[PDB]
């Protein structure tokens, strides 16, 4: 829900600056999406209409997003781990083990072979699986944290970067089938229409437009794309003809919009961080850039 | 059976193992099966000069029980007296 | 709010006195402890009646609970333990944690502090100490375990600080006990009243050896020594451990001085059968006295009969991070999980009136929060391997405080780790918790080797540093030096090539007769038994013999069997003293390591018997093999490695090229010993056997013959057939090999040098009389515990953990058609009666 709040509160003030209430902006807008969670507040502000919708809309988003983690952590509780594995993943520049790890310029041919040889001495409730496809070679892996330590010691023989993430539960992958059944219920009340949506908003797994694949509530599908699908991030972004990308997520350079740069390079399309006041990655752009006026 | 009774089957069934044994073969497959599958040891030592048979329990660990140990958790110790003073001693 | 949820008062009662009216204010001091002992009852009871009057010395029932999950989940999440065991998780079974007996044991634990002969103010009491300590054998509490708990007052003692009442509650599950509770309260205050006062005690199981007449003499001199069968002798007791079960129940009359001492229990012998009784009734008492005789004569003359390996560096332990936790500001959400709803942990108005700094959280708390690090670390995350805990209270704890912790790692006791725990505020560094666990190492079982592994000064650094293992080698080099005129310490030293006995003198003839005495049976071609000396150079005449062998005469099986195996015993004697062994680690031995085993664990046989049997054992098999006039044998041994023929060749081709190459060519040939599977046999046979196995195996694979195949696609005949030409043509050059015949190594098999018998093969079986009737007289019958081989002892034969049933005898019979079991199976009903 924070994290949801970080980016409603980004938005607020981009309209707020210009002094648009929130469908002018919209109306601007070629079509969205957003990384795991990010979908719901892709999902609210194509539905926002007004300052008078934003706010119900945001109550809406943080309802959906609380209930989800909330029910995940339910569901796929953590446990507890030896001085070995712990101190194997830090003394190897891993980080901590967590349920999703991060692999970088590794091809995904390879990541699956490695996650199939792994697998063989794994039973199916263990299994581990690639979950987001961020890039062509920037991958990450879902699962128990130990069968992850598994890989990670397979990994070390012929070491490409892998590190655990900050991420306390095992996204996009079928760990949290059961949690999407509880959320469900939790969400029963809160409905947000597809023809609310005045722009196309992007599945993150198929790339198409939901408006021509859900009818009604939006809801059941917002949760199925974080708790059960892959995230394909290269498609759910084609975004055609775009020239410019504005990223409302969190992390500045280390977040998303520096990834969806690198994989817009040579695209003609511009990157513009909409939280970061300034920076100096030149690939892409700032807050002034969204309120310039020369 | 009273205890008497089963001293006395006890010392001749070890009299008549012993007396066969070195005109009978070493099942040693087996004996290790009944350590690693049946009594479920989660450590063995060899007693010895040298590390014989930690060499074949590690091998038989991995070319049968390894898939077996990992479904069940369990974490094996095979440990020689003559290398592993330190672990067996603190 | 109560334990029912509603609200309950203590009434204060005061006296108004105008008349001094400097001081008016009186408190009634009648009744007072009543009032408060009836407003705690009904704290933490509600309306159960309410008996002030119950006897100290009686039990108080606690009732049934069932452990439920939703009771599991939250205590341990409330004590935020990651215990994954008591985690439901899909498909793991959810088990409780051991804090958890203080919930279940609640209501029987605390009932015994409210009679009115334990005069106290409760709202001065403090928790001491509680212990928690499992039963042998009873496995973890878990979800859907349907719990009773019983509880007794053990102690009642004044002391300069208080009144202290110890408390042991046993919790049973299927009408056994799986847990005790012993917790200790102090009544804070000067108490006088003696008269309720006693300490019951379970005294230590003391032993004392009765190696003297006048020991038994000091004995039997004791009035309270009141033997039991008195007309059993003195004597039967000299040469005896007594064992002595006692339990002491004292009374005082002041501080200082018992008002009555009664001490009484059991002196036990353990007979010839390995059954035990009482032999003496103690029957001590008293009055006053300044000790206790019977107990002050045991520490003085006896020992315990389990002490502490204490190690000389303690173990630092914990995670990867030293260890620290915090109160959280809710000691309400501990009351309600424990139902400790005693006000003093949650009430301002009624800490400040007990005069606290203010309201405290639980020692129980405390206790379960530390014993989380403890059974993480400690026991590695691992339930029952944790044993028994016991933790002082030594410091006060509130809302929001913080601790730091240590664990070490400190002696062993019967293969169980000794743990010690402290628990320091982490701002004032004041101890609050002070604690000790006893942990179980992992499920542990020992293995001893064969004959092959010997070298030159083996166990001499035991022999320097180890008293118990130099007492192995002096053992059997005494016996061995008066029974056969040689030290196994001066070979295993020296490895010397020749060594001369000489028979002069009275125990040089005893020697001689010794060598004269060993003997042989061999079956001659026509099934007649002959009988052979071992020493056919030595007779009556004979004044002195030499032992040789080049590479050594730790090289020379008689010798090296002996030395390997004392190698061994004085090895696992030293582990054993240190205390490193496990009550029930099962055991077996390859080949000579078998005996070994038995020895060193079941102890069927003593040092001098064992040496005895192994030197008879090395010297019987190099005598059962015919040998030339150069002293070489046409016999061998070959490991082969099916896994090196092909990936298809497996245990039972190999079983059928053996079997094949043995039957056609009429040569000794015999899978001997079973290592690893499909990787590492051995073949014992005659050495043109062993060149044809190896010509034969070389083919199969030169010619990539698939024997899986071919008994798929022919018939066995068949297949057989086909083999039998390969054999013929391998035999046939084999035979026209120069003489002698010099084992090469082939693609799969490897020979092993130096090995001139068969070893475990059927070759041998002719020696199977001789040596049973030498084994007859070296293992006594009396010395068999069963228990130490039931179970436990796996024989290289069975392969089986050894077991007296008739399914057993009959698989025993099965393999060895031994007619001694044939004689017991026939008549087994006699033992079953």
């Amino acid at each position: 829900p924070l994290i949801g709040l970080v980016q409603l509160a980004h938005y607020q003030v981009t309209c707020k600056v210009q002094g648009l209430h929130p469908g002018i902006l919209r109306d601007r807008i070629s079509g969205t999406t957003g990384h795991s969670q990010g979908i719901v507040l892709a999902a609210v502000t194509a539905a926002a209409d007004s300052w008078e919708s934003f706010e119900d809309l945001a109550k809406s988003a943080l309802t959906i997003l609380f209930w989800i983690g909330a029910r995940s952590q339910q569901t796929f509780p953590r446990t507890s781990m030896s001085p070995s594995l712990l101190q194997e993943a830090i003394d190897n520049g891993e980080g901590t083990p967590t349920p999703m790890l991060s692999i970088r310029d590794l091809p995904q041919a390879e990541v699956q072979k490695h996650i199939d040889q792994t697998n063989q001495y794994l039973p199916e409730d263990q299994h581990i699986s690639i979950s987001l496809i961020n890039s062509p070679r920037n991958l990450v892996v879902s699962g128990p944290p130990r069968s992850l330590c598994g890989l990670n010691a397979q990994l070390r023989k012929v070491k490409f970067v892998n590190r655990f993430l900050p991420i306390t539960a095992p996204f996009h992958s079928k760990y949290l089938a059961g949690a999407a059944e509880l959320i469900a219920e939790d969400l029963k009340d809160i409905s947000i229409e597809v023809e609310r949506l005045g722009i196309p908003v992007y599945d993150t797994n198929t790339g198409e437009d939901i408006r021509q694949t859900v009818t009604g509530n939006v809801v059941p599908a917002l949760i199925r794309m974080i708790t059960n699908d892959p995230v394909h991030w290269e498609k759910a972004t084609v975004f055609p003809e775009a020239t410019h990308i504005l990223d409302f997520g969190p992390g500045g350079i280390s977040g998303l919009g520096v990834l969806t740069s690198r994989n817009k390079d040579g695209t003609g399309v511009r990157v513009i961080l909409a939280g970061t006041v300034n920076g100096t990655v030149a690939e892409v752009g700032y807050k002034s850039e969204l309120f310039d006026r020369d | 059976m009273r205890p008497e009774v089963e001293q006395e089957l006890a010392h001749t069934l070890l009299v008549e193992l012993l007396a066969y044994q070195f005109a009978s073969p070493v099942r040693w497959i087996e004996t290790q099966d009944v350590f690693l599958a049946e009594q479920m040891a989660e450590r063995i030592v060899e007693i010895g000069p040298a590390d014989t048979l930690s060499v074949m329990a590690k091998r038989t660990l991995a070319s049968k029980y390894e898939a077996y140990d990992a479904a069940k958790s369990a974490q094996r110790q095979i440990l020689c007296y003559s290398k592993d003073a330190k672990e067996i001693y603190y | 709010t109560n334990a029912l949820g509603e609200p309950v008062a203590l009434p204060l009662r005061f006296t108004y006195r105008p008349e001094a009216g400097y001081a008016p204010i009186h408190e009634i001091m009648e009744g007072r402890n009543d009032r408060i002992k009836e407003f705690y009852w009904r704290c933490w009871f509600g309306q159960d009646p309410l008996d002030l009057d119950a006897p100290v010395t009686s039990k108080f029932d606690g009732g049934e609970a069932v452990i439920t999950s939703e009771a599991i989940n939250e205590f341990v999440h409330a004590v935020g333990n990651t215990g994954e065991a008591f985690v439901d998780r899909p498909g793991k079974t959810m088990y409780a944690p051991m804090d958890f007996a203080i919930v279940v044991g609640w209501k029987a634990i605390t009932k015994p502090i409210f009679p009115r002969t334990i005069d106290g103010d409760l709202l001065k009491l403090v928790h001491l100490s509680n212990q928690f300590r499992m039963f042998p054998g009873a496995e973890p509490l878990k979800k859907g375990d349907k719990v009773y708990t019983t509880a007794q007052v053990n102690a009642v003692i004044n002391q300069e600080s208080g009144k202290m009442v110890e408390v042991c509650g046993t919790i049973t599950r299927d009408g056994k006990p799986v847990m005790e509770v012993i917790s200790q309260f102090l009544y804070r205050g000067v108490y006088t009243d003696y008269e309720n006062t006693f300490q019951r005690k379970v005294e230590t199981p003391m032993q004392v050896h009765l190696a003297t007449t006048k020991d038994i003499a000091i004995l039997r001199s004791k009035q309270w020594f009141v033997l039991d069968d008195v007309a059993t002798p003195e004597e039967f007791l000299l040469g005896k451990t007594l064992t002595f079960r006692l339990h002491t129940l004292v009374h005082f009359k002041n501080r200082n001085v018992y008002s009555h001492v009664e001490t009484r229990g059991q002196v036990l012998v353990e007979l010839p059968t390995k059954e035990i009784i009482q032999v003496a009734t103690v029957e001590y008492v008293a009055g006053e006295s300044h000790g206790n005789p019977v107990i002050d004569y045991l520490q003085r003359n006896g020992q315990s009969i389990e002490q502490p390996v204490n190690f000389e560096n303690p173990i630092p332990l914990g995670g990867k991070a030293p260890l620290q936790l915090r109160a959280p500001a809710s000691n309400e959400t501990y009351a309600r999980v424990s139902g400790d709803y005693n006000p003093i942990h949650v009430s301002r108005v009624f800490a400040a009136y007990a005069n606290l700094p203010g309201t405290i959280t639980h020692g129980m708390y405390s206790s379960a929060a530390v014993r989380s690090l403890v059974e993480t670390w400690a026991a590695e995350n691992k339930i029952g391997r944790v044993r028994s805990f016991h933790a002082s209270l030594t410091g006060m704890v509130l809302p929001n405080d913080d601790i730091n912790v240590k664990l070490q790692h400190v002696g062993m006791v019967g293969g169980r780790k000794i743990i010690k725990v402290e628990a320091t505020n982490k701002e004032t560094e004041e101890k609050v918790l002070l604690g000790e666990a006893e942990i179980e190492q992992p499920v542990t079982a020992y293995v001893f080797t064969g004959q092959g592994s010997q070298e030159q000064g083996m166990g001499m650094d035991l022999y320097a540093n180890s008293p118990v293992a130099r007492e192995v080698w002096d053992r059997a080099d005494k016996y061995l030096r008066d029974t056969y005129g040689f030290a196994i310490t001066d070979i295993v030293r020296n490895n010397p090539k020749e060594l001369t006995i000489h028979f002069g003198g009275p125990l040089g003839k005893k020697i001689r007769a010794n060598y004269m005495a060993m003997t042989f049976e061999t079956v001659a071609a026509d099934g007649s038994i002959k009988s052979e000396r071992i020493f056919k150079d030595i007779d009556e005449n004979t004044t002195s013999y030499t032992f040789r062998s080049p590479n050594g005469l730790l090289s020379a099986t008689q010798f090296t069997q002996p030395a390997l195996t004392l190698m061994e015993k004085a090895s696992f004697e030293d582990m054993k003293a240190k205390g490193l062994v496990p009550r029930d680690s099962t055991f077996a031995g390859h080949s000579l390591g078998e005996y070994s085993a038995l020895a060193a664990l079941a102890d069927v046989m003593p040092i001098e018997s064992l040496v005895s049997v192994v030197f008879y054992r090395g010297l019987t098999m190099q005598v059962a093999v015919e040998r030339d006039a150069t002293g070489r044998s046409n016999y061998g041994m070959c490991a082969v490695n099916p896994s090196r023929i092909s990936k298809t060749f497996n245990e039972e081709a190999l079983r059928f090229v053996v079997g094949a190459v043995a039957e056609t060519t009429g040569w000794l040939l015999e899978i001997v010993n079973y290592n690893i599977a499909n990787m590492q046999y051995v073949c014992a046979g005659d050495l043109r056997a062993l060149d044809t196995l190896t010509s034969v195996t070389n083919f199969i694979k030169a010619m990539k013959i698939d024997i899986e195949q071919m008994r798929r696609e022919y018939s066995p005949d068949k297949v057989k057939e086909e083999l039998v030409e390969i054999i013929k043509k391998c035999a046939a050059e084999t035979e026209a090999k120069p003489k002698p015949l010099e084992l090469q190594r082939g693609f799969a098999t490897i020979p092993l040098r130096g090995i001139d018998v068969p070893f475990h093969s059927t070759f041998l079986r002719s020696g199977v009389k001789p040596f049973r009737n030498f084994l007859l007289k070296k293992i006594n019958k009396t010395s068999i515990d069963p228990a130490k081989l039931i179970g436990k002892y796996i024989p290289n034969v069975t392969a089986k953990p050894f077991a007296l049933t008739k399914e057993y005898f009959e698989d025993v019979y099965r393999l060895t058609n031994s007619p001694r079991i044939a004689h017991v199976l026939a008549n087994w009903e006699k033992y079953q009666d």
